[PDB]
């Protein structure tokens, strides 16, 4: 059960890195909104950042959240420079996607998908 | 003879040298095909 | 007045050409371009060599204007003074070029 | 009447003018771009048709999508197409820009460049031969030749 | 004298009232300096060409060249400000008062 | 940042500038975790609002325990002169 750590020895260091990554993302969000002449507000983008951060919050393995911290830092670094277009930033907002049925009755009406 | 208007005039530096208070970065478009992130100093 | 007539005719023909190129295709109903360069957000760098070579061009053109009236001056009576003055002025141009060579002027934009 | 005949004459005049000087924008993506360059060889010689070689994308009239259009390149191609002035035409080289071809079921290949830009002439091949693209260009010229812009404008 | 002479005086006074009460950076001051340049050149050339003083045709050209080099000096000064404060504004020239 | 009353007043002002907090339930000794019922990231942006409006670097090893406004003003007061 003994494994080799990546960057964080325990859960607390991974939590601290999560905090630092969220701080950097919260710093960047207004500049990202202004740079790409986005149609969203600042608070909508920060709400999206929070929604991703809380969607990816049910895992307690330090190595898993360490890898997720590294991937989020790559995302942050890619948004630091002008490497993405407007499309790659706007991909997080599923706007053109039609809302799928969620309750059982509409899912029964539309097809066989559970 | 300090007054209200001239109350914020600091003494000059003793060496009379003002404190000093980067490089170009290019994003070449893909318009083979290559996208170059180019750093220039002139 | 004939020279100004030619200038006015030429300028009005250029105006007609730019009016054809600017307002004649506006009859078409093609599209409206919303349209949402390597320069991302950085300020324009001040490449000092370009300004230096521009003011060097300015000084050389000024003393070229000094050097100009030799074809009219060649009929003067005192030819020796003219020859000394012209040779010394071109020597001054050579000396200024040599100084602009020596003090790192012709480097990194040769 | 006088008006329909006059606008028909003006329509075929401007139609010949547009179809006789098609300046292209070559997208040098993949194999089909090398086949385009070999169509630019002295044997086939596009330049006798009024088609210049390697024009700037801000003045070109037609665009030839030669190669595979992946996911990482589609916004750039859409930006280039949006920058090119009207009227603009698109000619599809190869199976890659037609329907993906070999890489139709790949994860990062757009299944046809029709999903990004409107496409007028589809040229089939892998790669299509140089004379096949020459015939496609002549077909595009004939498609321009039967355009009826001024007649429709006068009728509307 | 002639009316064109008085027009040149009024032009020079216009350049004077533009050179002193500026609001922009040093480029406006150098442009008004070039206005003074041009007005003095045209006035000297008109005077020399009207009174048939043949030798004093040395006056106009020289009246440019010297100060033209001086004008070049001013450009270098602006570049120094452009190498120190980023912008060449005159409101940044408040460091020598204290 | 002159007297403790003014700095805690501006801390309270920027604290009820936050819109997910309830000023009716808000007190001067309340807790960001249990009494206010706020998520940890909300406390993070409260710390960053302090950072932005005051203008220095609040580190990560000492912002973990800054769960009350009294400790907020204590931490910025001992790190400053006051
Ligand atoms: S269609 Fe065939 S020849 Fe053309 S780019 Fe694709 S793989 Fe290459």
């Amino acid at each position: 059960t003994s494994v080799k750590p990546i960057f964080s020895r325990d859960m607390n260091e991974a939590k601290r890195r999560v905090r630092e990554l969220y701080r950097a993302w919260y710093r960047e969000v207004p500049n990202t909104v202004h740079l790409f002449q986005l149609d969203i507000s600042v608070k909508q983008g920060r709400d999206k950042v929070r929604e991703m951060f809380k969607k990816n919050a049910h895992v307690t393995d330090p190595r898993v959240v360490d890898l997720l911290v590294i991937k989020g830092k790559m995302e942050l670094e890619e948004t630091i420079n002008v490497w993405k277009q407007r499309t790659h930033v706007m991909r997080f907002f599923h706007e053109t996607e039609a809302p799928r049925p969620k309750d059982f009755l509409s899912k029964f009406y539309v097809g066989h998908d559970p | 003879y300090p007054t209200k208007e001239t109350a914020h005039w600091k003494p000059p530096p003793w060496n009379d040298v003002d404190p000093p208070k980067s490089n170009l970065t290019l994003n070449f478009g893909p318009q083979g095909v290559l996208r170059l992130v180019m750093e220039l100093s002139g | 007045m004939n020279l100004m007539i030619t200038l006015l005719t030429n300028f009005t023909l250029a105006t007609l050409l730019v009016t054809i190129a600017f307002w004649l295709p506006q009859l078409n109903v093609y599209s409206e371009k919303t349209s949402p360069d390597p320069m991302g957000s950085a300020r324009l760098p001040f490449s000092m060599k370009f300004f230096l070579v521009a003011i060097t061009f300015l000084l050389f053109d000024l003393e070229i204007a000094l050097l100009l009236p030799l074809p009219w001056a060649s009929q003067t009576t005192n030819l020796n003074t003219m020859l000394t003055m012209a040779l010394l002025l071109i020597f001054l141009l050579a000396v200024s070029l040599a100084y602009e060579w020596t003090q790192k002027g012709l480097e990194w934009t040769e | 009447s006088r008006g329909e005949y006059v606008v028909a004459k003006l329509d075929d005049l401007i139609n010949w003018a547009r179809r006789s000087s098609l300046w292209p924008m070559t997208f040098g993506l993949a194999c089909c771009a090398v086949e385009m360059m070999h169509m630019a060889a002295p044997r086939y010689d596009m330049d006798r048709f009024g088609v210049v070689f390697r024009a700037s994308p801000r003045q070109s009239d037609v665009m030839i999508v030669a190669g595979t259009l992946t996911n990482k390149m589609a916004p750039a191609l859409r930006k280039v197409y949006d920058q090119m002035p009207e009227p603009r035409y698109v000619v599809s080289m190869g199976s890659c820009a037609n329907g993906g071809g070999y890489y139709h079921y790949s994860y990062s290949v757009v299944r046809g460049c029709d999903r990004i830009v409107p496409v007028d002439i589809y040229v089939p091949g892998c790669p299509p031969t140089a004379e096949a693209l020459l015939y496609g260009i002549l077909q595009l010229q004939k498609k321009i030749k039967r355009e009826k812009r001024l007649r429709i404008w006068y009728r509307r | 004298m002639s009316l064109v002479y008085m027009n040149i005086m009024m032009a020079f006074t216009v350049s004077l009232t533009g050179l002193l009460m500026y609001r922009s950076h040093l480029m406006s001051s150098l442009l008004c300096l070039e206005g003074m340049m041009l007005s003095l050149f045209i006035l000297a050339t008109l005077m020399i060409l009207n009174s048939h003083f043949t030798l004093a045709s040395m006056m106009p050209i020289i009246l440019l060249v010297f100060a033209a080099c001086e004008a070049a000096l001013g450009l270098s000064l602006l570049v120094m400000v452009s190498n120190t404060y980023g912008t060449d504004y005159v409101q940044n020239l408040n460091l020598l008062q204290c | 940042p002159l007297t403790l009353e003014g700095i805690k007043d501006r801390v309270l002002y920027v604290l009820k500038l936050y819109d997910k907090i309830d000023p009716e339930k808000l007190s001067v000794n309340s807790h960001f975790m249990k009494d206010l019922g706020l998520d940890s990231l909300d406390q993070v942006e409260i710390i960053m609002a302090m950072e932005d409006e005051f203008g220095f670097e609040i580190p990560d090893i000492d912002a973990e325990k800054l769960m009350c406004p009294q400790e907020i003003v204590d931490y910025i007061a001992d790190k400053k002169d006051v």
